[PDB]
RNA sequence: GUUCUUUGUAAAGUGCCUUCGAAGAGUCGAGUUGUUUGGGAAUGCAGCUCUAAGUGGGUGGUAAAUUCCAUCUAAAGCUAA
RNA sequence: UUGACCUCAAAUCAGGUAGGAGUACCCGCUGAACUUAAGCAUAUCAAUAAGCGGAGGAAAAGAAACCAACCGGGAUUGCCUUAGUAACGGCGAGUGAAGCGGCAAAAGCUCAAAUUUGAAAUCUGGUACCUUCGGUGCCCGAGUUGUAAUUUGGAGAGGG
């Protein structure tokens, strides 16, 4: 499309001396990780999607704390592999949406009210517990039989 | 007399004798003559500042430094980027906090741009017959302190009690200030 | 201002001074607006390190005199122990 | 961007999050080989300020070295000398463990040139390092003249002569009045001043 | 024997001495005969002892009666007294 | 030097007013142990343990506390004679 | 049930590269003793010979976390000099630098860290054609966990 769009502009520039107002305004998801973090802390983002599995985990772990600070309604979607498909990459690791068309505006604000109920509201009490109490099932049967006998 | 010689090491392995002194001089003058054909209109060395030396033994002298400053070059009316093309060394890490050295380097710059002529990029290249030493065209001048003869004005300050009281005031400065606060801190 | 003689409190020749342009590489220490925002964000994520835990139980119990002695020895020097224990007073003040 | 957040959060190495990652990743690195290829850097910010550019021809290796001193290889501790040199267990090996880590990956991948290296993780037995290497035969490196300086054949085996960032540190090469014995190289400035200079006209 | 001086450098201690005997070899030769034949306080020759490379002025001989303006970093008591009898000031330069 | 090709609504430089100014971490540093040179309660490097800060950090050849002042900007890199 | 992704593999896969020799000089590591002290352990010989790793026509160092205490100097190297001096040593034998000054040679600079976000603007390879140390056009690929353009502290950027 970009290889289509530039020659579509190039015929318009020489003939009509137009100021590239021939191309309309785009609307698309903003996807780069250093680009999403720059769109937050300016309060310029509406939704921020976060992949749960990132192989250097240290990359992403400040984003649920940073999105709570600036007030952006984050979400933790599953899969970096799914996020690459919608934005023409293999992996994406974030996907944020700055703007949306006005006819699609009311569909967005309904969706944010469901997401913040699960994530940004629970954030106060997520910090007060620790995970990882799971044991292997041979060890799990070992202590349940004893506690039943005790 | 006791005499100290440090020859216990294997010193005959490291002995360098300079038979090549007369040989390296002929090679070095051929290096300058080959450069002065390659750089054929230009004077083989960049222009240097007037700089007063440090270290109380040597501060009476004045000496050719490395480069001017960003401040002295702007005072002459040219950028530092263009100044290196003209033949003017620029030292970015030096600072000016004296005025007579600042006024000496600027006057050294006003003389320099009049003496040079810079060829156009386009062509027609007027033949100019290079002068091989830019230091010899702009010599380093020893500044003059005072006139030769003056009249005698005498105030009786005695000039050695001057040095004596200036010495004792440095030595006893700290203890007298400790007295001066204890008077103030009372009650 | 130098006096103009060889010895004393202000030795050396009297010459007029220019007080030149301030170098940019003197203000390396002053932070930003942004790095203050970053370091405030990372402290609430990371939490306190284990010896910093042993300071905030020690200032509340045994006063600030004993706290500088432990913070002298866990860190390197004594002047760095001033910069740490002064931070731990700011932690408790933000708590209450 | 995440440049600065990763820079600060790596500094808190005893916080409750990082000592979790330091204890999970120390298990994974023992299970692999001594030298094995990392597909991508585990510390992307620290790799990037050392010169990593994620394109074709920048290879990250992960290496494991032994912690500890150096025991002298004389048989049964018999040094055969004046009663100093009997010292065996207290000997300390002037090169760091970081430069030893660069030489093992250097002798393995010989076509590659070692650019730099950095710390990752440690244990009581092993220190771990992650080494950034540059391919000089790849065509994306022989062009784009920010990086064609390494294809110059004076840069052959930088890690073994001590020219890297930890190489120039262990030699003790910085400016100052402290570094008099090693400012132009140690054995060059030795030979300079232990030399009897004799001119033609004797001074 | 005495106390030690770590990092000694002979720039702190640069101070060559000049006796009052010479004191006129600093003046060049051709002008010398004119200044000796004048008792004028109006025209007295200014001798810069630092620019010739002399730290201190010491009094060792006797000087003639012509008044002389001397610039110096350091003078002794007896040297400043002996110039003052000739009618010459001693200005301290840095 | 001589000859035909013009790259550019491209690029660079300078004056003024404001808001700014991101600057390298198991590192700098300290303890101890060995090794080194003129470096003298520690000149370098290395091992282990401890491990920072941001008007901060390093040095200013006698340790430490307290108050100043000067000077440069480390832990990433290239380059002829 | 197909279709990606991550990590790990294989092939006489397409194209590449490293080892060895020389080793006077160069950058490291490792490292003795005979000897001197009229003994000798210290110290010295020596941060040297031997052993090992790695380069070039030069290598190395280099654009200050510098020297300084001045009316201040200004990347590194080399010479004259500082100097057999300060300094350390069974304070014995012995060892022994650096800053200034003159001179030779002269040259400066690059990333990381700023959202292009009204458009990954960047790059290897494969294949046709060509004016071939390459160029142009299409197609896969790398790549948003960051490739260009802009900036390197002497500054510099965003608006006017």
């Amino acid at each position: 499309e970009k290889k289509e769009r530039l020659t579509k502009e190039a015929a318009a520039v020489a003939e009509g001396k137009s100021k590239q107002d021939a191309s309309p305004k785009p609307y698309a998801v903003k996807y780069g990780l250093n680009h999403v973090v720059a769109l937050i802390e300016n309060k310029k983002a509406k939704l921020v999607l976060i992949a749960n599995d990132v192989d250097p985990i240290e990359l992403v772990v400040f984003l649920p704390a940073l999105c709570k600070k600036m007030g952006v309604p984050y979400a933790i979607v599953k899969g970096k592999a799914r996020l690459g498909t919608l934005v023409n990459q293999k992996t994406s690791a974030v996907a944020a949406l700055t703007e949306v068309r006005a006819e699609d505006e009311a569909a967005l604000a309904k969706l944010v009210s469901t997401i913040d109920a699960n994530f940004a509201d629970k954030y106060d009490e997520v910090k007060k517990h620790w995970g990882g109490g799971i044991l292997g099932n041979k060890a799990q049967a070992k202590m349940d039989k004893r506690a039943k006998n005790s | 007399p006791i005499l100290k010689n440090h020859f216990r090491k294997h010193w005959q392995e490291r002995v360098k004798v300079h038979f090549d002194q007369a040989g390296k001089k002929v090679s070095r003058r051929n290096a300058r003559a080959t450069r002065a054909a390659k750089i054929a209109p230009r004077p083989l060395d960049l222009l240097r500042p007037v700089v007063r030396a440090p270290t109380v033994k040597y501060n009476r002298k004045v000496r050719a430094g490395r480069g001017f400053t960003l401040a002295e070059v702007k005072a002459a009316g040219l950028t530092a980027a263009y100044a290196r093309t003209i033949g003017i060394a620029v030292d970015h890490r030096r600072q000016n906090r004296n005025q007579e050295i600042f006024d000496a380097n600027v006057q050294r710059l006003k003389e320099y741009q009049s003496k040079i002529i810079v060829f156009p990029r386009n062509g027609k290249a007027p033949e100019a017959e290079q002068v091989l030493s830019a230091a010899a065209t702009f010599p380093i001048a020893q500044p003059a302190t005072d006139v030769e003869a003056r009249a005698v004005q005498d105030n009786g300050e005695s000039a050695f009690r001057t040095l004596r009281l200036a010495r004792s005031e440095k030595k006893f400065r700290g203890i007298r200030e400790k007295r001066a606060r204890e008077k103030a801190e009372a009650e | 201002v130098k006096t103009g003689i060889a010895i004393g409190l202000n030795k050396g020749k009297k010459v007029t001074s220019m007080t030149p342009a301030p170098k940019i590489s003197y203000k390396k220490g002053a932070a930003s607006n942004r790095t203050k925002f970053v370091r405030s964000l990372v402290r609430e994520i990371a939490g306190l390190s284990p010896y910093e835990r042993r300071l905030i139980d020690l200032i509340r119990n045994s006063g600030e005199k004993r706290a500088r002695k432990v913070a002298k020895k866990r860190l390197g020097s004594f002047t760095r122990a001033k910069a740490k224990v002064e931070e731990m007073n700011n932690i408790i003040a933000a708590s209450r | 961007g995440a440049y600065k957040y990763l820079e600060e959060l790596q500094r808190k190495k005893q916080s409750d999050v990082l000592r979790f990652l330091q204890r999970v990743r120390v298990w994974e690195y023992r299970q692999k080989n001594v030298i094995h290829r990392a597909a991508r850097p585990t510390r992307p910010d620290k790799a990037r300020r050392l010169g990593y550019k994620a394109k074709q021809g920048f290879v990250i290796y992960r290496v494991r070295v032994r912690r500890g001193n150096r025991k002298r290889p004389v048989p049964k501790g018999a040094t055969y000398g004046k009663p100093t040199n009997q010292g065996v267990n207290e000997l300390k090996y002037q090169r760091s463990l970081r430069a030893t880590a660069e030489e093992r990956v250097g002798r393995r991948a010989a076509n590659l040139r070692v650019l730099n290296s950095y710390w990752v993780n440690q244990d009581s037995t092993y220190k771990y390092f992650e080494v950034i290497l540059v391919d000089p035969q790849h065509k994306a490196i022989r062009r784009d003249a920010r990086y064609n300086w390494i294809c110059d054949p004076v840069h052959k085996h930088r890690e073994a002569r001590g020219l890297t960032a930890t190489g120039k540190k262990s030699r003790g090469i910085n400016k100052g009045h402290k570094f008099n014995n090693t400012k132009a190289g140690r054995r060059k400035t030795w030979k300079r001043q232990n030399t009897l200079s004799l001119w033609r006209y004797r001074k | 024997v005495g106390m030690r001086y770590f990092h000694k450098q002979q720039a702190h201690f640069w101070k060559p001495v000049l006796n009052l005997d010479k004191l006129w070899t600093l003046i060049p030769e051709d002008k010398r005969d004119q200044y000796l034949k004048s008792a004028s306080k109006e025209t007295a020759p200014v001798i810069d002892t630092l620019a010739a490379g002399y730290g201190k002025i010491l009094g060792k001989g006797r000087i003639p009666n012509v008044p002389v303006i001397v610039k110096a970093r350091f003078v002794s008591k007896l040297a400043e007294e002996k110039i003052r009898a000739a009618g010459g000031v001693v200005e301290l330069i840095a």
